[PDB]
């Protein structure tokens, strides 16, 4: 169980971003997920396909082995809210929902999204949590402004007014977490159930 | 595509505001809430035996159909 948490910080996706097309990457990229058996080490979720790296201690330089793990696109976006939904990465949206931890939201968001492309019999009742959810948003909204449950705008305003330390980013987070986009992981959701 | 030109001061703007709660020393969301759906997910998640997270949502979410219902 590693831990999750909301990052917002300037040139972090950046550095990943690039790493990701680098060819060296792609050499110990297929290490850590024959390690970690293709399993996201944040929420559970075993996939072959999208699944993505990222660096524990979220330093994208720092690229050996045990600072590596796998992580989903619903977590691995959670390391780089400025930049959910900027440029076709992700998508998703803040929520206030203290009543689940970020990686539990992600587990269960997988079996939403599951059970609502491939109807078995749930989808209604997996389409009513997630709007639920995503209901949580206007808590936020009303805390911090119009438009600020938009996980790019959030993270610019904390980027841009300089926003340093862990213990203040702890607590602006407090409670509120990126749900993710079923619309714009629509790609990734039908792909993930036919392989 | 562009965006709207107000945008480098709605950025300044909003920007502002943040900044005062910044300053105000209340940076968090501290709201009591109730919703039947998120509760009821939640009681299932929590009360769950079920030790693989994605299998424990798999049984969590039948049983939130199974009590809605
Ligand atoms: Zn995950």
């Amino acid at each position: 169980r590693c831990e999750l948490k909301l990052i917002a910080s300037p040139g972090s996706w950046r550095l990943y971003s690039a790493r990701k097309i680098d060819a060296r990457f792609k050499s110990y990229e297929q290490k850590i997920f024959q390690r970690d058996r293709y399993t996201c080490q944040f929420c559970g979720f075993q996939a072959a396909l999208y699944q993505d790296i990222v660096n524990l201690d979220g330093d994208y330089t720092n690229n050996r082995l045990s600072n590596l793990v796998t992580a989903c696109c619903f977590c691995a976006q959670c390391f780089f809210v400025e930049s959910v939904g900027v440029g076709g990465y992700g998508g998703g949206t803040l929520i206030y929902l203290p009543e689940l931890t970020q990686a539990e939201l992600n587990s269960l968001c997988h079996v939403l999204f599951c059970a609502i492309t491939n109807d078995t019999g749930y989808k209604s009742s997996a389409q009513n949590i997630y709007r639920s959810f995503k209901f949580r948003s206007q808590i936020v909204e009303e805390k911090f402004g119009e438009g600020t449950s938009d996980p790019a705008i959030f993270g610019q305003l904390m980027i841009d007014s300089g926003v340093n330390s862990e213990e203040i980013r702890e607590k602006l987070f407090k409670n509120i977490r990126l749900l993710p986009s079923r619309a714009k992981f629509r790609k990734q959701i039908e792909k993930w159930a036919a392989a | 595509e562009p965006p709207p030109d107000d945008y480098l001061m709605k950025l300044q703007k909003q920007l502002a505001s943040f900044q005062s709660i910044l300053e105000s020393g209340d940076l968090s969301i501290n709201k009591a809430v109730e919703n039947e759906e998120i509760t009821l997910i939640s009681k299932a998640l929590k009360e769950s035996t079920i030790v693989e997270p994605i299998e424990r949502g798999v049984a969590a979410l039948i049983a939130f159909h199974g009590q809605n219902e």
